[PDB]
Order: C-alpha cells, then structure tokens, then sequence
RNA sequence: AAGGUAAGUAUCGUUCCA
RNA sequence: AGCUUUGCGCAGUGGCAGUAUCGUAGCCAAUGAGGUCUAUCCGAGGCGCGAUUAUUGCUAAU
C-alpha cells in the first residue's frame, strides 16, 4: 500500500530536461562533456542521440 | 531459381517448417533444372521480396533430399507445399489433388493470392482452406 | 544583435510547442495526475453525448452543459485578466 | 432431351422474322 | 421449343417501308394539326 | 577475363528511378457512383404528352 | 457484401466476395441442379 | 480412370516395428 | 487619452475540408526555387525518402 514510485520523479526530470539549454554545436557537445568527463560518443551514437545524451545528463547536474 | 535460398539435407528443411511461427513456409520441392520448376521458381522470386511478411520461400531437390519422396508423394516434376507453425497447410484447388500445387502457373498476381489465402485459412486454426480461384479447367477458350 | 527567424519556421516551433505540450499533457493524464478529459460538449452535441442520459433529466443535463459552458468561458476570461496589464 | 443447344441451320423452313412479333 | 431471338425482330425491309408510311401518316397528322390549332397527343400517335 | 579485381568491386547498385508516390501508392479508395446517375437514368426515360 | 464493397480489401479478399451471387444463385436452383438425373454418379451426404 | 478427401478432439481394438 | 495598422503569441466562438497532414544531423535553393498562357517577362520553396486509419490521441462499447 507504500507509494514505493519515483515514477513521478521520471516525469518532473523529463520535463525539467526538456527546457534545458543544449548548443547545437558538437563542438560544444564534446567540450561539456569532457567539461563533465562523459565520453564523445558511444559504438553507433550519432549525433541528435549525442546531443539528446548530453541533454539527459545535464538533466542531473 | 537459383536466388532463392536452396535446403541439402533432410534436417535442414524440417528446421526451416519449425524455424518459424508467423508465416507461412512454401516449399518448391523438385528439380530447379526442370522446364516445370523452372517455370514458377521465377514467380518465386518475382514475389519473394513482396510475401516477406507472412511468407518464406526455401527451395528442396528431392534427388538431393530423398526423404520425403514417399510420404508426401513427391513423383510430379514440381510441387509446392505450404507449412504454417509445423502444420501442412491443405489447400481445395480445382484439381484433384488437394495437398500440393504439382503445375506450374504464370502469373505473379495469383500466387500471392494463394499464399495470402492460406496464412489467412491459418491465423484463424484451419487445416483445409480454399483457393479462390478454381482449377478445374484452365479459362483458354 | 539578434536575428529574425522566418515565418516558416515560426509555423513550425509553433507546432513544436503545442505538440510538446499536448504530449506532457497526454503523459501526466496517464499517469494519473489529472483526469482523463471530459469530452468538450456543447448545446449541439447535447444529445450527441449525453442525450441517453439526458432523456431522464433534461434540465439538469442542460444545467451541467452550460455549466460546463461557462466553467470555459470563465477560464478564458480569468485568463485574459492575468495576462491583463 | 440434352440441354446442349442445336444450331437452328435447316430449322427455317417455316418461320419468318416478324412472325410472332408484332 | 424455347423460343428464339430470329422470330422476334423485325427484318430491316419492313421496318424501313413502314418508318415511311409512319411518317407519312405523322405528317399528315400534323400539317392537319396546325390548321385544326392544337398540339398532338399520345392517343393519335400511339397505333404509330 | 581482363576486368581488374578492383573495377569489379567498383560495380554500381542500380536502382528504381520512380518516386514514391508512383512507386508505393496510398491505397486508392473506390466510391460509389454519385445518387445523381441513378435520378438522371429515369429522368430521361419520362416523355412528354403532346 | 455491399459495405465490405468499399472498405479497404486486398484482391484476395475481392476475388472471394464478387462470387457471393453465385452461392445464393446456386442455392436458389438447387433442387434442379443438385438432381439425380443430372451429374450422374454417386451420392454423398452431408454428415450433419 | 479422374477433375466429388471438410478439417479436428477423444478413449478402445490390432499389428508391425524400436 | 483614445482611435487605428501589422506581425507574433495565448485562449474563446463558429464555419469548412480528411485524395491529405507531417517529418528533412537527405540534397539543392533569391549568387534564383519553379515556369502552361503574357517571357527583355514571371519569381518561392522544390526534390528524394519516411510516417499515415490520407495527421494523432484518449474515453467508449462489442
């Protein structure tokens, strides 16, 4: 009968992350990544998902 | 013909009825040099690439696979078998035969209707479905 | 300085935004947060909707239309008030 | 008695279009 | 004996020497018509 | 027997040269004949009287 | 059969529907043609 | 001689065969 | 102080069309897209591909 659902937190950080300032700019991509330390791509990770992954990360920090 | 993909051993087309679940598997048993089975493994291949959906087409030589010469009575030049989740598909033709397609046919139209037919006939549980087209008689005049 | 975007791609973040937010609108509905919508009903489709229902009582279906009616109207005017210099 | 269809060739000794159709 | 579509047509020689005759018989019918100040009608012309 | 190993591996991939909407169609819906035929046929098979 | 006439069918489905007045043509005649004078041979019946 | 097999689910009997 | 013009937003009311909407880290494009009338003129998007119940969701029965 416990809540026991962070669900709602999933909601809240997509809709948080969704107006979340990315650059268009690789450049930029890769920079704040390694400004983080998160890696220039993953095997098969183009660039929209590069900057979408960028995107879900910054969601946190 | 020789595009399609072609089975050797007895084994091999026994897995490829029981290597599938949501199609239909539609064997040309017989003799790819053959004047007959030449005939309509071009439909074949005219069609493959359409039927992908619900249909996959091997190809057997019996003389390289005896084994199924006598069960399923395979003594005319060319004959196709239908297959659905290792089940023989009968199919009510015009002809007396209700088991096989022993002719070869021309058109392209036709054959993706029979294969349609019989994944139809078999969603639904059936054993014996019917072609819409009748072949009692060859429409020449 | 800034620059002018053209009126094509006006149309089209337009349409970003909107589809945005009827998806995050769509997305909280199921999980739950707010109802699911009641359908939007008005003196024409009074019957349409609910007129099986609305053979028993038809006056207080009537009164619950236009309450409907009105709870929009009053949104949109309250609306326009906020946003009011 | 069959239901096959005989040719009326030699069958006109007696009969004429407009007859029977006026 | 099933009856057959020879008998019920009529040959082209009768139906073009009566389309003469009909008509004939509507232009005498009309000229007629003009003089008397009327229009016809289905029940002259329907043995036509 | 004089094609060199590599001009064989330089062969191009042909490929259709109709668009999309001639060669995969959007299903051509089939409607009935407009009402107005069906008014019109028996309107031309009522005649006058004089 | 009339509104399956338009909807959305693949010419399987087609091929099998444009037949349908020839079931109720061959049942409305079917003490004739389904005859022992005719298609002289053996008789089976249906088994219900 | 044909073009005329509805496809199935059951227990029971038999027989070859492993 | 109002009046009033135009673009862009938010909503509201109503009408109309579902042989059409939509995408373009595909390509080309005012350094010209595209041209049947009228061409010493016209002059903005076009193409290819993909999604599709000819935009897409819920609720509702069976």
């Amino acid at each position: 009968s416990e809540r026991q659902a962070e669900v709602l937190a999933e909601f809240e950080r997509r809709k948080r992350a969704r107006q979340i300032n990315v650059s268009t700019d690789d450049s930029e991509v890769k920079a704040c990544l390694r400004a983080l330390g998160e890696p220039i791509t993953l095997f098969g990770e183009g660039p929209a998902e590069r900057r979408e992954r960028l995107r879900n990360i910054l969601s946190v920090v | 013909s020789y595009m399609l993909p072609h089975l050797h051993n007895g084994w091999q087309v026994d897995q490829a009825i029981l290597s599938e679940e949501d199609r239909v598997v539609v064997i040309r048993f017989g003799h790819d040099w053959d004047p007959t089975c030449m005939k309509m493994d071009e439909v074949l291949y005219s069609i493959a690439e359409k039927v992908k959906n619900f249909a996959v087409i091997y190809l057997v030589d019996i003389t390289e696979v005896p084994d199924f010469n006598k069960m399923y009575e395979l003594y005319d030049p060319c004959t196709v078998m239908f297959f659905f989740r290792n089940k023989h598909i009968m199919i009510d033709l015009g002809t007396g035969n209700n088991n096989k397609i022993n002719w070869a046919m021309e058109d392209k139209q036709e054959m993706v209707d029979i294969i349609e037919t019989v994944y139809r006939g078999a969603r639904k549980g059936r054993g014996l479905v019917v072609s819409p087209k009748d072949y009692s008689t060859k429409y020449r005049y | 300085l800034g620059v002018y975007l053209t009126k094509k791609e006006q149309k089209k973040l337009r349409r970003q935004t909107r589809r945005e937010a009827q998806k995050e609108l769509q997305e909280k509905v199921r999980l739950g947060l707010m109802p699911p919508p009641e359908p939007k009903v008005r003196i024409s489709n009074l019957m349409r909707v609910l007129g099986t229902e609305a053979v028993q009582d038809p006056t207080k279906v009537e009164a619950h239309v236009r309450a409907q009616m009105a709870k929009r109207q009053k949104a949109h005017e309250e609306a326009n008030a906020a946003r009011k210099l | 008695p069959t239901g096959e269809v005989l040719s009326l060739v030699g069958k006109l000794e007696g009969t004429r279009m407009g007859d029977k159709a006026q | 004996l099933i009856p057959n579509l020879y008998r019920y047509i009529q040959p082209w020689e009768s139906e073009f020497i009566d389309s003469q005759r009909v008509w004939a018989e509507y232009a005498l019918k009309r000229q007629e018509a003009i003089a008397q100040n009327r229009r016809l009608t289905l029940e002259d012309l329907e043995d036509s | 027997a004089e094609v060199t190993e590599e001009e064989w591996l330089s062969i191009p991939e042909v490929g259709d040269a109709r668009n999309k909407r001639q060669r995969n169609p959007r299903y051509e819906k089939l409607t009935p004949v407009p009402d107005s035929f069906f008014a019109k046929h028996l309107q031309t098979g009522e005649n006058h009287t004089s | 059969e009339e509104s399956m006439k338009w909807k959305k069918l693949t010419n399987a489905q087609r091929s099998g529907l444009n037949q349908i007045p020839n079931r109720r043509f061959t049942l409305w005649w079917s003490p004739t043609i389904n005859r022992a004078n005719v298609y002289v041979g053996f008789q089976v019946q249906l088994d219900l």
